[PDB]
């Protein structure tokens, strides 16, 4: 067993139709208002921006990029958690992500979203990046493929698209089951009408077969994306001549940076979605607890490449590279990396007490913490030796505006305020899924 | 439909590998950093993730093919 | 792209030939600048000066073959004669330049004076309004040898 | 570089060892009033926000010199240009000469036994291979 | 017997490669490297599979969990065939010569105040000589569990094995790291490399899966089963060679792109390696026979699980990592010439007959399939 739920198939249908019945919620009111006002907040400053000039960001040209960038990687190496739990888990067939699957690849398709909106805007000419794709244009022109920066753009316009086409496969039961109900008992009988992208469905034989290795497809077929997207936006780091970055380990360390950014940020919605609008019986505590263990395999595998950072600056590192880890422990940013450092890894080590820590509350004031050094990873890692490299003529220290912290911000906004956005319209639990794996769908009765 | 999936992953796999010999060498080249012409590696992220996309895609125009799906 | 690649494969070894009687003609040179300035001048750098495109001007040869060899081998892309052909003239007159600028210092040091025949020496671009180049390009093609520069030489 | 193919991703720069890929970040040129205007020379391409630029060995007067060469069968003389760097440094510190033209100034100044090749050891293999400092102390006689 | 025919034949031929620590001396030394580390990376790799069995815990695969067991304890017999490196540790690494920090010497090589205090040579020794204390005690406190829970059968039967897995777990990685920044990533030290302690790893943990697979589908045919583990076992088993054969390939990869692509001094791994010197043809057959093929051939379920398609891959899935790890033990020496030598092969067809000695030996020793456990009806009724 790995739900704890005294549920039968039918169970699920009424509850998450309850979570999808009727539209009067009240803390919505104040969310899609607080968050709403965060993307507010975000396109009044990133307007703002584009009217006037990317330096009011507190970017220096040794240190280009500074904060958004930074949450590029942020926000879509908060994301591949979201998919890779729907893929993974899959591959190995632990029969166990179904509580939570559903609810992830939107928190992966909507970082993405905030995500890809940096690379159209840290740049200084957003209007003229439709030459950055590979159309036929106006004259005998084409872009650089051998650019990672451009490969972050087809990886993104395809992962925001395979998540995606993932995610919609992967709810067409849903589509199905409010088809179904929409009308006998629902919203109105013009909600079986919007709910066409059901697609005929009946959930018949002859392709249901067919779903599962789709399924089993994009499982297999999106992993190797996954791991070839976030390791991209970590080939733009390390492909380059600084030392800092040319060290190889970068692309696997990145994307457990991602596993240790994405689900410490999962937990955080989890939580918040298991006290006032939860599922006791189907988010059990149990799979928290099981969760974060893969979140502490790189609670430990990220630490391994600071040991390596930290080791080749002693074994056979360039005289600049020497100094490039020295930077990160001694030097301005002490307050980041002794800390970041610090708290990426004591709290995972100081994670594993009680049994994984069971209890819910510590998940969120830990969750937050755990996530706040990969903002930080991801602002020391490209920051903190992109000054100090290579000269000292190009030696600055980074004054972020208070411009770079309300886009931030409003990533935040932007996250929360379309993420609740579709998640109140379509169903949080994987309930296709859920009802079919777990309980008593097993021939053997 | 893996069968089907044969057409995905080539065309995919030659539009990117006919994206960089009709583009790097032929047609527009340029000497950005002596990169050769479009050899293998920078190419592999894109010979490998652009194939990704397009044949899943066709991965699941099949899905949307087995009977014809969109029969509401 | 007017009839594919088998037409320009005329012109491209006509460019061809004309540095395969350049190796008779620089190599020459190269004895005959051994034996005009002798011991007239430093010559210790100044006669490897002229060795050294001399490797280089060989070494285009067996290329020469390998740029055009890779054309005739498929003519089905007109972008490589163009571009083979483009290279091979700029090698070719790049080569037959170097071996100028260092013959002419040759008649720096035996005359006191690189003599008026040089270059064309047209003149800045303001001095346009008085010298158009268009004269000056009938003087330097129809008075400067390409390389007969030091055979001139046998001349003084 | 083209001051109209940029975007600003900036990572031009990042790459570069030196960070010499400046940037124009606010758009400076348009608020410039209309007395200044009558000084950016005539030749060059001014730049508009989110470009980068750089050095170019002030390719501008590479141009109408080259261009000068093509419109009459010629080479370019020792001195027939001269970059801003070169011709404005009263010490005739930079000399800028054609490469591959064994009598110019270039030639013999990177054959003299110190081209310094600044971080060369990245393999890079750059030009403006340029020269160390010799300063030059004083034997003993009380000195020290 | 089944035991000793891998055994007499392999230590045969191993006694037959006395002729190479005796003749073209410093040939056979590394040609020991490149198959002693193989042996190592079958112990270290098919352990990994053990643990991750564990820590995700899994069920489905638990026929093919006693035999990874048998082979861990390899790695103490490994130990006493460290030696022959031992005689010529001080003619390989290039940094035990010790006429070359601060010595009468031209060279002063930068590894004064950098590298000699993690490399001097007695530090090598408690370097690795730690390592038998964990990656064996592994095996003394996991193989004398996992075959005890059998007989004797425990009240917390795994979750004594999930001990094992709580805090000798995350020592395994690190070790495995610095063992490849200490072993491999040391023969040309002109080199720095972050990726290469994964690379070893992966590198194992890639081909191990291979061997414990194409075991039982040599022992299934014609062995003491023919049919209790079923196919779709091995079905699992191709999902984990794809699942790292990227694992692989990804870091193959990104120790390539990355590196073809700065050109720095660290490149000259490859400038002697991989264009030059008859080894531009290694890597590309390599590659196209290393990656490709396999990821091709298994793709397509209609034949992927099949029992002897998976033993035939097993043999070109890890004879293959000589030609993987001939591509970076010895071609510091050949890199004049590449002309591989007879004693380049004896010593892997001995070493992988050697280990394969012990591993049925003790499987002689011992049981095969584990005579009660947890859920193994629930796999073998499967
Ligand atoms: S003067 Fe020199 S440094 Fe300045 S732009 Fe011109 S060439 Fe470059
Ligand atoms: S990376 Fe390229 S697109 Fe422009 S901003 Fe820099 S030259």
């Amino acid at each position: 067993v790995l739900v704890q739920g005294g549920l039968t198939f039918h169970d699920i249908t009424e509850l998450v139709a309850q979570h999808t019945e009727k539209k009067t919620p009240k803390a919505w009111w104040a969310a899609f208002s607080v968050a709403f006002l965060g993307m507010l907040t975000l396109v009044a400053m990133l307007a703002y921006q584009v009217w006037n000039g990317v330096g009011v960001w507190g970017n220096n040209i040794p240190v280009g990029w500074g904060w958004p960038i930074v949450n590029f990687v942020f926000w879509v190496g908060i994301g591949h958690a979201g998919t890779l739990i729907s893929a993974i888990l899959f591959l190995f067939r632990q029969r166990w992500r179904t509580s939570i699957n559903r609810a992830a690849e939107a928190m992966t398709i909507f970082a993405v979203i905030c995500a890809l909106i940096f690379p159209t805007f840290h740049v200084g000419r957003v209007w003229a990046i439709y030459w950055t794709l590979p159309i036929p244009n106006q004259m005998e022109m084409w872009p650089q493929f051998k650019s990672p920066l451009l490969w972050d753009v087809f990886a993104v316009s395809s992962y925001f698209i395979v998540s995606l086409v993932f995610w919609y496969v992967g709810l067409i039961p849903d589509l199905a089951t409010l088809r179904d109900r929409a009308a006998l008992m629902g919203r109105r009988l013009r909600a079986k009408i919007l709910g066409f992208f059901a697609l005929g469905w009946c959930g018949a034989n002859r392709h249901w077969r067919n779903y599962e290795k789709v399924y089993m497809l994009l499982a297999g077929l999106a992993t190797p994306l996954v791991l070839s997207v976030h390791s991209v936006v970590s080939f733009d780091f390390a492909v380059s001549i600084i030392p800092g970055w040319h060290t190889t380990i970068f692309p696997p360390y990145f994307v457990a940076g991602a596993i240790f950014s994405g689900f410490a940020m999962v937990v955080t919605l989890m939580v918040i979605a298991r006290k006032a609008y939860g599922l006791e019986n189907v988010i059990t505590i149990d799979h928290l607890e099981k969760m974060n263990i893969i979140m502490l395999v790189t609670g430990t595998m990220v630490g391994f490449a600071y040991i390596t950072e930290f080791f080749i600056a002693w074994y056979s590192g360039v005289p600049y590279e020497q100094y490039a880890f020295i930077n990160r422990a001694t030097g301005p940013y002490a307050w980041a990396y002794w800390t970041m450092m610090s708290c990426n890894l004591i709290f995972p080590q100081f994670f594993w007490i009680k049994k994984l820590r069971r209890n819910i509350p510590f998940m969120f004031i830990a969750s937050i913490v755990v996530n706040i050094g990969m903002w930080f990873e991801r602002f020391v890692i490209t920051i903190t030796s992109l000054h100090r490299d290579y000269l000292p003529s190009s030696w600055d220290y980074f004054v972020p505006t208070w411009v770079d912290v309300l886009t931030l911000i409003g990533s935040f906004g932007l996250f929360f305020t379309l993420f609740l956005l579709f998640l109140r319209f379509v169903p949080m639990v994987a309930i296709a899924e859920v009802k079919g794996v777990l309980p008593e769908a097993d021939p053997h009765f | 439909a893996f069968i089907t999936f044969f057409t995905g992953t080539i065309a995919g796999f030659a539009l990117a590998w006919w994206m960089q010999w009709w583009m790097g060498a032929v047609d527009y080249p340029l000497n950005i950093s002596g990169k050769p012409f479009f050899a293998l590696p920078p190419s592999v992220p894109i010979i490998f993730e652009l194939t990704i996309l397009f044949s899943a895609l066709a991965g699941v125009a099949t899905m949307l093919a087995l009977n014809g799906l969109p029969r509401p | 792209y007017p009839g594919g690649v088998a037409l320009t494969l005329a012109q491209i070894e006509a460019a061809s030939e004309q540095v395969a009687q350049d190796l008779e003609q620089a190599l020459a040179e190269l004895e005959a600048l051994r034996l005009l300035a002798r011991r007239d001048e430093t010559l210790a750098p100044y006669v490897a000066q002229y060795e050294a495109i001399l490797e280089a001007h060989q070494q285009a040869v067996l290329e020469f073959e390998h740029w055009k060899e890779q054309v005739a081998a498929h003519p089905g892309d007109y972008r490589r004669a163009n571009r083979t052909l483009g290279a091979i003239t700029a090698r070719h007159e790049a080569l037959l330049q170097q071996y100028a600028d260092v013959a002419w210092a040759v008649a720096q040091h035996v005359n006191p004076a690189l003599l008026a025949r040089a270059y064309t020496s047209s003149g800045p671009r303001f001095f346009f309004y008085v010298v158009p180049p268009q004269y000056a390009r009938q003087v330097n093609e129809q008075a400067v040898p390409p390389l007969q520069v030091v055979r001139y030489l046998a001349a003084q | 570089m083209v001051y109209n193919r940029c975007i600003g991703t900036r990572y031009c720069s990042n790459n570069c060892p030196y960070k010499v890929r400046r940037f124009n970040w606010f758009n400076w040129v348009k608020t410039l009033p209309i007395q200044v205007q009558m000084a950016q020379n005539p030749d060059v391409t001014v730049r508009f926000r989110g470009v980068m630029e750089k050095c170019t060995y002030c390719v501008q007067r590479i141009r109408e010199a080259q261009r000068q060469a093509n419109i009459e069968k010629r080479p370019l003389r020792d001195g027939e240009v001269k970059t801003a760097c070169q011709q404005a440094c009263p010490a005739e510190a930079i000399t800028f000469g054609d490469l591959n033209d064994p009598n110019n100034a270039v030639v013999k100044q990177r054959q003299n036994a110190r081209r310094y090749e600044m971080l060369a050891a990245l393999n890079v293999k750059p030009r403006t291979s340029y020269l160390a400092r010799i300063t030059n102390p004083n034997p003993r006689l009380l000195e020290q | 017997r089944i035991w000793a025919v891998p055994l007499a034949i392999g230590v045969g031929l191993l006694i037959v490669s006395l002729v190479g620590w005796a003749i073209d001396a410093r040939q056979f030394y590394f040609s020991y490297l490149v198959g002693w580390t193989f042996c190592l990376t079958l112990a270290l790799g098919s352990l990994f599979f053990v643990m991750i069995q564990h820590l995700t815990r899994a069920q489905w695969v638990v026929a093919v969990r006693r035999l990874p067991e048998a082979l861990v304890w390899t790695f103490p017999v490994l130990i006493v065939l460290f030696i022959p490196i031992l005689f010529g540790l001080h003619d390989l690494y290039h940094w035990t010569h010790h006429e070359l920090y601060d010595p009468s010497s031209p060279e002063y090589d930068p590894i004064l105040a950098g590298k000699h205090a993690y490399l001097n040579v007695p530090f090598f020794l408690v370097r690795i000589a730690f390592y038998f204390f964990i990656w064996t005690l592994l095996a003394y406190k996991l193989y004398t569990l996992s075959v005890r829970q059998d007989v004797d059968p425990d009240p917390s039967i795994p979750a004594q094995q999930r001990k094992v897995s709580a805090w000798g777990m995350p020592l395994y990685g690190v070790t495995v790291a610095f063992a490849s920044y200490d072993f491999l990533m040391s023969l040309d030290p002109h080199w720095y490399s972050t990726i290469f302690g994964v690379y070893f790893f992966a590198g194992s943990f890639f081909v191990a899966l291979g061997f414990i697979t194409t075991c039982y589908a040599i022992l299934v045919r014609r062995g003491t089963l023919q049919g209790i583990v079923r196919a779709p076992h091995f079905q699992d088993l191709g999902k984990l060679m794809f699942g790292f054969t990227a694992f692989w390939a990804y870091i193959a990869f990104s120790q390539y792109m990355l590196i073809w692509y700065g050109n720095l001094p660290e490149e000259t791994l490859w400038y002697r390696h991989r264009l030059e010197h008859g080894w531009e043809v290694l890597s590309q057959v390599l590659i196209w026979g290393h990656f490709v093929l396999p990821f091709l051939i298994l793709l397509p379920w209609a034949a992927k699980r099949t029992p002897v398609l998976v033993g035939t891959m097993g043999i070109w899935f890890a004879i293959i990592h000589w030609i993987d790890l001939f591509w970076v033990a010895m071609p510091v020496l050949h890199t004049e010439h590449m002309t591989f030598h007879w004693l380049d092969v004896t010593c892997w067809l001995g070493l992988f007959g050697v280990v394969v000695g012990l591993f049925f030996y003790r499987i002689s020793r011992h049981s095969l399939v584990p005579q009660n456990d947890p859920y193994l009806a629930r796999s073998l009724a499967l």
